[PDB]
């Protein structure tokens, strides 16, 4: 349970530590579906049951291999990027990465004082889930229906070739 | 056994570094690849906070989350291939037209 | 689930079933004349049905979603808001040799976005609603993505409002953490005797503060406004600003109405200095702008802050809610009569290569009856009585006086006086000199000529406004 | 202590099942091999060994001893990772077959949600062996395999959901439970032969396999690639028997006997699938895919509800 | 408990087995032997199949308590899968859904 669950978000940190700073595309995406990977197995670690099957199913399985796809059509090589290396000198990142460590030190002291019992970790199973998805949350579900909706007219508006 | 701190604090992590590959990064796809690593991180903090308090609540808001994240990982996919097309490079500080 | 929780959804129900109809029209045939004739009725027939929701009274349909006259007021903004904007679209979309369809059904799912936020009483149908309005958004923003402009301004809109998302969604993510339940009445329950100010709610009440006031132009989040404004087609630049910022800062006025911790002292204050930030920085960068898009974002960000001010009095006051009815009114008319002047003479969509500079100089000597609305629109923006932004400025300020928000009453002073300067400068410029013919585009004519007749009868006699915003009241 | 002993031949249970999918996959590649001989009026492979059985063995050996060979200007981790990929994914799919009473490696709520997670993932096995080897022919015909594959992942979940449905869990034990009087083929037909052509067309089988994404590798990596595809047959056949005919039940012969007469019909019929089909052309196998087979596991689903509380 | 656990056991034996046994098999594969543009259909594809996806996440999670979710389910359902449906009529019909035009 806990053991698995340390693994499996320090690989997911390390995996993302990883994405943000490659230089090629590809690798990149291929540390994110780690980092996606390990998420799952957090989620499972936590009795999110149907949450984990959903991170490998969706993220990992559709939407990473949407980018995987667009990066292989575009060919991309680093277009006067890769030999330029302009995220990597400290005098172009120390900025934003004293900024994001000051977010997340107040976000890391704000979620330091707060009531903790401990997650139980019992499996909410899928069935519960689905009851609850169409049970106090339809209007939810209808309303995401035409969210995906939506993004689909956007995407095939912008995405064509003519 | 697991502390809620530890997943929310996993959760900050990974949201302040897709924050950060959002902001140094001068290539439009790895921008939307932090995008993509800030709202998976969102998503695990509401997994996070609904299985400490034994609720289906934290796994729907993780369904709409991932739902968000599809229709926007399409959409600006899309966008990125339309710059690509016009413009035949992914600098998106040349994307820098309107000013004033 | 009982039917008159069904009677409760009519404007959901309608816009849903008016987009799939749209949409398989569209599979059909795609005929521009009668998709765009199918939206606007499915809209109005919307705003007639408000009639039947209020007829059914006011309700809690879901755990999720809560109706009461509140809720139709906005709706009502809303769905005026988008009709407003299909009949700026067609003239415009007249132009557009790509397909043309897909601007309904864009503006159609965002307004039931739109609704949704107008009816939400629960953190995912707030999060549900945002991201409801803000997708097609990113459509319609870059619906004409051949234009280097309208790439640019959805390319940032995207980047920017998928960030802002993020930050909405992991600050309901924290509150959640804490409180154990996403209503919004229970956001501080579990809290009590003074210590309601707890880190954890704040700093996820501060997450969600920076998605929505990037979503509201509010300082220091308001940079992407004169780009995605001047960017985006000018029926899309109406519809976002009018129709996103009414529909937010109404679930945004409801959110901090049921929720216990909206009476934090500590949030009141970063608000207040949100408040003053922005009603000083939009009245300063507008002063020096040729360009009627970017000044009426900077003038947005302006309006919003006097919203904001509006919204601090919540808990103090209590002709609070009303103060915004009012303010809310008399903003969407404008802002409406405003950008379809720039729209319709932005029409024609004249192609990606060529120029849509407004060049509002001399526009009387051509176009009189419109530069006679834009100026006065400009008079309304600016607060000068005899129109129905004065009303709203005069509501804000009763509420900042009732309050004690002396601040925020000097801050509305100075930036109403500044901009007096670059509103005045443009209503006088219409008057100097200078170097459609279907029934569309006379429309929408119709509808600045209407909209500013509204503002100018608001203007000299408020009452009926004032009554039908008191008649809405909320589950309180 | 009896729990040590137990869970050490739960252990010995689950290697035992997972060396005979991996003999059955490469035997079956022999096998198929054979039975293409038998369908096609010859013998096929009978020389090496008693009736060819030593013909495996010595493809094997052939590949391992193989010059290694990777593309110069070329991707190493990629490379390498695709075939491990193909492999390992349907081969992990396996886990959750129920065999026979007391005979399962993973009895997971998920299960049919695993194999899910494992068909996703398995779609990246084509798409980096197309980028990995530095040929635009091969990286064409890789991103046409994977656009197909997503055609038919698409309704796989649903063609299955019609099966789930009627059982009310994922659990797969729970499925073969609910099978007791009437096998799913019956009622679920649509959603027996949507699982079919699904299951035939993510394994990149006869008649769903610019030219191929596979023409780089050599040695012991298109091993990989085979010995991955004919375990994801017999993968796919155990989950076919198990979902829609019952699994494990049977009037008279031992259960563990049911289920394997019912895996080897229906690899034999995989096998003449491949003998006796022609192949469509590219766009014809996208529209049956998506206009045909999604609206029907759609209309599937709703039915089989309908139906289900009726009751 | 003792199944469980031993489950558990056999489940992750036959995860680092797996693993194991095609690392081994390419290590071995090295080892022994003697030396010597395109276009936006497929992007389009793959995010029909992600929207998909995602709305197929939806059903699954529906299929699973029928019996639990009463007629109102059905009917919920039922909205969802004809807005499924006709966004599905209006990509065919407008030739997203065909490889040649
Ligand atoms: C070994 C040292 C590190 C070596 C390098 C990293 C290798 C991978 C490490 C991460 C994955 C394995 C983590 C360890 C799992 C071991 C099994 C375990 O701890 O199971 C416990 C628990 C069982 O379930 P439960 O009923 O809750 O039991 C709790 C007590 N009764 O289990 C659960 O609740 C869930 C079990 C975990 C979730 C399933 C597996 C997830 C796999 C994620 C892979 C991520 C990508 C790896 C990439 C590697 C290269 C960087
Ligand atoms: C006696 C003290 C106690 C009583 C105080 C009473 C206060 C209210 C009444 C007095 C108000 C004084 C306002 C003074 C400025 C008036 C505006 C003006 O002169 O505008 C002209 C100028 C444009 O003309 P030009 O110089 O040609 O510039 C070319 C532009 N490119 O315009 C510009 O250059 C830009 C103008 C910007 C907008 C005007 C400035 C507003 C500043 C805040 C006003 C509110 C009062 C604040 C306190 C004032 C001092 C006490
Ligand atoms: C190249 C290498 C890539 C990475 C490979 C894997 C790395 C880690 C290897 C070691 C893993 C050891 C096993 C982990 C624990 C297994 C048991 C387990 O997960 O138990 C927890 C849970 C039990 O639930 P259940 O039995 O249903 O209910 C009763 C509750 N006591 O059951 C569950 O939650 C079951 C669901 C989770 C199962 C995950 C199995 C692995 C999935 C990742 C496969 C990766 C494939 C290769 C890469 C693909 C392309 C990128
Ligand atoms: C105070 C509320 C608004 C009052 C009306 C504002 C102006 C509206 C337009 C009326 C017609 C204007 C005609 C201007 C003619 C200018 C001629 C200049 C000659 C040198
Ligand atoms: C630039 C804007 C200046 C606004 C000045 C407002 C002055 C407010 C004074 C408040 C005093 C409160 C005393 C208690
Ligand atoms: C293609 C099929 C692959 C199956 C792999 C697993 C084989 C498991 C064998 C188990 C045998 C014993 C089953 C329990 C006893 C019932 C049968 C007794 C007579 C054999």
């Amino acid at each position: 349970m806990e053991f698995a669950f340390y693994i499996c978000g320090l690989i997911a940190i390390l995996a993302t530590l990883r994405v943000i700073t490659h230089t090629n595309p590809v690798h990149a995406l291929l540390y994110l579906i780690i980092s996606l990977l390990a998420i799952s197995g957090v989620f499972f670690s936590l009795g999110a049951y149907f949450a984990g099957a959903l991170e490998i199913i969706v993220y990992a399985g559709a939407i990473m291999v949407l980018f995987v796809f667009v990066v292989m059509m575009l060919n991309l090589g680093g277009s006067e990027i890769e030999q330029e290396r302009q995220w990597l000198k400290p005098q172009v990142w120390i900025g934003p990465a004293i900024l994001s460590a000051i977010m997340l030190v107040v976000i890391v002291y704000a979620i330091l004082g707060v009531n903790d019992q401990g997650i139980d970790g019992t499996p909410i199973s899928a069935k519960a889930v689905g009851i609850t998805l169409f049970g106090p949350y339809v209007l939810a579900v209808e309303l995401a229906s035409m969210l995906l909706l939506a993004g689909l007219v956007v995407a095939f508006h912008v995405g064509r070739e003519e | 056994m697991i502390p809620l701190q530890h997943g929310l604090i996993l959760a900050a992590i990974l949201f302040v570094l897709g924050l950060t590959g959002l902001v140094i990064r001068r290539n439009l796809l790895f921008m939307l690849i932090g995008l993509e690593i800030m709202i998976n991180a969102s998503a695990l903090a509401f997994v996070v906070a609904g299985s400490y308090w034994g609720q289906t609540d934290g796994q729907v808001m993780y369904i709409l989350a991932i739902s968000l994240a599809a229709a926007e990982a399409s959409i600006g996919l899309a966008l990125l291939l339309q710059l690509h097309r016009r413009r035949q490079n992914l600098n998106i500080d040349s994307v820098s037209e309107m000013r004033g | 689930i009982t039917p008159q929780n069904l009677i409760a959804l009519l404007p959901l129900l309608i816009v849903g079933l008016t987009v799939v109809v749209v949409m398989l029209s569209i599979a059909w045939r795609r005929n521009h004349f009668l998709n765009a004739t199918l939206s606007v009725i499915g809209l109005n027939a919307a705003l007639v049905s408000l009639w039947f929701v209020g007829q059914a009274g006011a309700m809690d349909v879901t755990p999720l979603m809560r109706v009461d006259g509140f809720a139709m007021l906005y709706t009502g903004l809303v769905l005026l808001a988008s009709l407003a904007t299909c009949t700026f679209a067609y003239p415009w979309l007249e132009g557009y040799n790509d397909n043309k369809d897909e601007f309904y059904l864009l503006v159609l799912i965002a307004a039931l976005g739109g609704i949704l936020l107008a009816n939400a009483n629960h953190l995912a149908s707030l999060f549900l609603g945002i991201e409801l309005i803000s997708l097609p958004l990113f459509g319609l923003v870059g619906y004409a993505f051949r234009q280097k402009r309208s790439l640019e301004a959805s390319i940032k809109y995207t980047i920017l409002s998928a960030a802002a998302s993020s930050f909405l969604l992991f600050g309901m993510a924290l509150v959640y953490a804490q409180s154990g339940d996403l209503s919004f009445v229970a956001l501080g329950k579990n809290l009590g005797d003074g210590m309601l100010n707890e880190p954890l709610l704040l700093a996820g009440f501060g997450l969600m503060i920076v998605g929505l006031g990037f979503k509201l132009s509010l300082v220091p989040f308001h940079l992407w406004t004169p780009d995605v404004y001047q960017g985006a087609p000018a029926p899309v630049s109406t519809f976002l600003a009018t129709a996103s910022k009414i529909a937010i800062f109404g679930v945004v006025m409801r959110l901090f109405l049921y929720a216990p911790v909206g009476d934090s002292e500590a949030i009141r204050v970063v608000l207040a200095i949100i408040a003053f930030a922005s009603i000083i920085f939009g009245n300063l960068m507008a002063l020096s702008q040729t360009n009627i898009k970017r000044l009426l974002g900077y003038s947005s960000i302006s309006h919003l802050g006097y919203l904001l001010v509006a919204l601090i009095a919540l808990q103090t006051g209590e002709m609070s809610m009303e103060a915004v009815g009012v303010y809310l009114a008399g903003y969407l008319f404008s802002s409406l009569g405003a950008f379809g002047v720039v729209s319709l003479m932005s029409s024609p969509y004249r192609g990606p290569d060529a120029d849509s500079l407004f060049s509002y100089r001399g526009l009387f000597w051509h176009r009189p009856i419109l530069a006679a609305v834009m100026t006065v629109m400009m008079l309304s923006l600016a607060g000068i009585p005899m129109t129905l932004g004065f009303i709203g400025k005069f509501y804000v300020l009763a509420v900042g006086v009732q309050a004690h928000l002396w601040w925020l009453v000097g801050a509305v002073v100075v930036g109403s006086a500044i901009g007096l300067y670059y509103y005045l400068r443009v209503a006088v410029s219409l008057y100097l000199h200078a170097p459609p013919s279907n029934w569309q585009y006379s429309a929408g004519g119709i509808v600045v000529l209407i909209s500013a007749l509204l503002v100018l009868v608001l203007g000299v006699w408020p009452q009926p406004l004032i009554s039908i915003v008191r008649l809405a009241m909320p589950l309180m | 202590s009896p729990e040590l002993i137990e869970i050490l031949l739960t252990i010995l249970k689950a290697v035992v099942i997972l060396l005979v999918v991996v003999t059955c996959g490469a035997f079956m590649s022999f096998g198929e091999r054979r039975l293409l001989g038998l369908f096609q009026n010859r013998y096929g492979p009978n020389r090496v060994g008693w009736g060819g059985s030593l013909q495996l063995v010595a493809d094997m050996i052939k590949m391992f001893f193989k010059e290694d060979w990777i593309p110069k200007f070329s991707d190493r981790v990629i490379f390498t990772l695709a075939p491990m990929i193909a492999f390992t994914s349907l081969l992990l799919a396996f886990a959750i077959v129920p065999v026979s009473p007391g005979w399962v490696v993973a009895d997971l709520n998920i299960g049919i949600l695993f194999f899910l997670m494992m068909a996703g993932l398995a779609v990246y096995a084509v798409l980096f062996a197309g980028w990995s080897s530095n040929n635009k022919y091969s990286l064409l015909g890789a991103m046409r395999a994977s656009a197909q594959t997503l055609s038919y992942e698409v309704f796989l979940g649903l063609s299955l959901m019609g099966v789930v449905a009627q059982a009310g869990s994922f659990n797969m034990t729970d499925i073969v439970n609910s099978q007791a009087h009437v096998w799913n083929v019956i009622p679920q037909f649509f959603g027996f032969i949507t699982f079919a052509i699904a299951g035939v067309a993510v394994c990149h089988r006869h008649p769903f396999d610019a030219d191929g994404y596979h023409i780089e590798y050599s040695g012991m990596k298109f091993g990989l690639f085979f010995v991955g595809e004919y375990i994801g047959i017999v993968t796919i056949s155990a989950l076919m028997v198990t979902l829609f005919f019952g699994g494990w039940q049977g009037p008279l012969l031992p259960p563990f006997i049911w289920f394997a007469l019912k895996t080897a019909f229906f690899m034999m019929m995989f096998i003449l699938i491949r003998a006796s089909l022609p192949r469509p052309r590219y766009d014809q196998v996208m529209s049956f895919g998506w206009k045909i087979c999604l609206p029907l596991t759609l209309i599937n689903l709703l039915v089989t509800a309908a139906v289900i509380l009726w009751q | 408990s003792t199944e469980v656990i031993a489950h558990h056991w056999a489940f992750a034996i036959f995860l680092i087995v797996a693993i194991g046994l095609c690392c081994l098999m390419l290590v071995g594969g090295w080892f022994l032997g003697g030396r010597a543009r395109l276009s936006a259909k497929f992007y389009l594809v793959a995010m029909f199949f992600v929207i998909f996806d995602v709305e197929a996440l939806y059903l699954f999670a529906w299929s699973t308590s029928i019996r639990e979710s009463g007629w109102v389910g059905f009917v919920e359902a039922a909205i969802f899968i004809f807005v499924l449906l006709a966004g599905l009529v209006y990509l065919v019909r407008i030739g997203a859904l065909d490889w040649t035009p």
